[PDB]
C-alpha cells in the first residue's frame, strides 16, 4: 500500500514547541519532493514547507520562516517539521504530501497522509458536560454537548447501534473561548416507550466519556 | 505572492450536468496550474496538474484547460461523488499558493424541513444557563430563515446555528440553532419559540414551547 503517516501534533501553549514526523512507506521516498501543507478548521489550504529528495532545496511559507525547520531522513522514509515559538494561528490540521515531480517541471501533490492536529492556546484543556435533549409519527432526541475544550468531541448512539437519522453537527466556537455541539437523531415515535436512546460522548483531550441516557 | 482567485464560490447542479469552474492567477503561472478535490473529513486529492494534464486514474469527466492567468476545470457530466470542494494550485512561483475554493453542491428538488423545538434541561438550569435549541431536519436548499421569539418578540444577537454536510442519501440539509440565556433571563418568560421560514414552506412554521 502507499501511504503517509503524521504524527505528533498536540496542544501547546503560545511560544513552546513542536516537532512532527511524517512516516511514508509503499513508494519510493528517496525519489520525490515532500511538503507540509495546513489547513485551519472551517479554511482553505496553506502550504508550509517543502524539501527536494536530496535536501539540498529548501522552501518555507513567509509566516513561517525562520520559526520552521523541515527536514528528512531517506533511509528511514520519514520527514520532519520542527515548530518553534508557535503562535495561535499556526492551528490547524497538518498534512505531508509527496510531489509527483520527478526531473521535470510537473507539479502536483498526488499523496497525502490524514493530517496531525495542532492546537496553540493558552486555554487549558477542559472536558463537556452533557445535557438531554428530550424528545416532546416522527421524534426527535438529542445530546447538547457544552463547554469543552480543545476540539474535537466524537458522539455516537446506542454505542454505535444507532446510525440512520443522526445528525452530529459541527462544533460552534461560543464567545467564552470553549465548544458546543448538538448531536440529534429522529425517530418513530411508536418506539418512544420502548426504545433506549443513549449518547456516547467522547472527549479524547480530557479523557471524557459520557453516557447520557435520552428519555421522555 | 501570487493571488488565486476562484469563482464561483458555490455552484449548485444536477447530477449528470455541467460544471464548469474557474481559477484566475494575479499574475501569469504559465501553465504550471493544478487542480485538487477535497470532501469533508478527507484529505485532498490532485485531479489535475500542468493545467491539463489528468492525474492516475481521474476519469475523463475531468478536464482542465488555460494558461498564464485564466484556468477552468470542467466536469462535464456531474457524478454523485464530484460534489465537493475544489481548489486550485500554482507551483510557478514561491510561495505555493492556493485559490480559496469553490463548494460544488448538489441541486435536489424542493424539500421543507421538519421542525422541532427543546428546551433547556434541569440539569443544565442548575448550572446557571439555558440553551434552548431548535432542530430543521432535512430540508432543501440550505437556505433557511430561522428566528426565535421569546414571549413573542423577536431575538438578536442571541443565538447561533449550524449547519450539517449534505446528506449522502438524500442530499438534503440539518440545521441546529441555540438560543442563549441566563437561568436568570430564561425564568422571567413564557412562551420559547421557533419560526422557520424555508421555500419548501407555504407559510413559516412555528414550534414553541411554555415554560
Ligand atoms: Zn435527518
Ligand atoms: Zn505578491
Ligand atoms: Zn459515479
Amino acid at each position: 500500500e502507499v501511504q503517509l503517516v503524521e504524527s505528533g501534533g498536540g496542544l501547546v501553549q503560545p511560544g513552546r514547541s513542536l516537532r512532527l514526523s511524517c512516516a511514508a512507506s509503499g513508494f519510493t521516498f528517496n525519489d520525490y519532493a515532500m511538503h507540509w501543507v495546513r489547513q485551519a478548521p472551517g479554511k482553505g489550504l496553506e502550504w508550509v514547507s517543502t524539501i527536494s529528495w536530496n535536501s539540498g532545496s529548501i522552501g518555507y511559507a513567509d509566516s513561517v520562516k525562520g520559526r520552521f525547520t523541515i527536514s528528512r531522513d531517506n533511509a528511514k522514509k520519514s520527514l520532519y517539521l520542527q515548530m518553534n515559538s508557535l503562535r495561535a494561528e499556526d492551528t490547524a490540521l497538518y498534512y505531508c504530501a509527496k510531489d509527483i515531480q520527478y526531473g521535470n517541471y510537473y507539479y502536483g501533490m498526488d499523496v497525502w497522509g490524514q493530517g496531525t492536529t495542532v492546537t496553540v492556546s493558552s486555554a487549558s484543556t477542559k472536558g463537556p458536560s452533557v445535557f438531554p435533549l428530550a424528545p416532546g409519527g416522527t421524534a426527535a432526541l438529542g445530546c447538547l454537548v457544552k463547554d469543552y475544550f480543545p476540539e474535537p468531541v466524537t458522539v455516537s448512539w446506542n454505542s454505535g447501534a444507532l446510525t440512520s437519522g443522526v445528525h452530529t453537527f459541527p462544533a460552534v466556537l461560543q464567545s467564552s473561548g470553549l465548544y458546543s455541539l448538538s448531536s440529534v437523531v429522529t425517530v418513530p415515535s411508536s418506539s418512544l416507550g420502548t426504545q433506549t436512546y443513549i449518547c456516547n460522548v467522547n472527549h479524547k483531550p480530557s479523557n471524557t466519556k459520557v453516557d447520557k441516557k435520552v428519555e421522555p | 505572492e501570487i493571488v488565486l482567485t476562484q469563482s464561483p464560490a458555490t455552484l449548485s447542479l444536477s447530477p449528470g450536468e455541467r460544471a464548469t469552474l474557474s481559477c484566475r492567477a494575479s499574475q501569469s503561472v504559465s501553465s504550471y496550474l493544478a487542480w485538487y478535490q477535497q470532501k469533508p473529513g478527507q484529505a485532498p486529492r490532485l485531479l489535475i496538474y500542468d493545467a491539463s494534464n489528468r492525474a492516475t486514474g481521474i476519469p475523463a469527466r475531468f478536464s482542465g484547460s488555460g494558461s498564464g492567468t485564466d484556468f477552468t476545470l470542467t466536469i462535464s457530466s456531474l457524478e454523485p461523488e464530484d460534489f465537493a470542494v475544489y481548489y486550485c494550485q500554482q507551483r510557478s512561483n514561491w510561495p505555493i499558493t492556493f485559490g480559496q475554493g469553490t463548494r460544488l453542491e448538489i441541486k435536489r428538488t424542493v424539500a421543507a424541513p421538519s421542525v422541532f423545538i427543546f428546551p433547556p434541561s434541569d440539569e443544565q438550569l442548575k448550572s446557571g444557563t439555558a440553551s434552548v435549541v431548535c432542530l430543521l431536519n432535512n430540508f432543501y436548499p440550505r437556505e433557511a430563515k430561522v428566528q426565535w421569539k421569546v414571549d413573542n418578540a423577536l431575538q438578536s444577537g442571541n443565538s447561533q446555528e449550524s449547519v450539517t454536510e449534505q446528506d449522502s442519501k438524500d442530499s438534503t440539509y440539518s440545521l441546529s440553532s441555540t438560543l442563549t440565556l441566563s437561568k436568570a433571563d430564561y425564568e422571567k418568560h413564557k412562551v420559547y419559540a421557533c419560526e422557520v421560514t424555508h421555500q419548501g414552506l407555504s407559510s413559516p412554521v412555528t414550534k414553541s414551547f411554555n415554560r
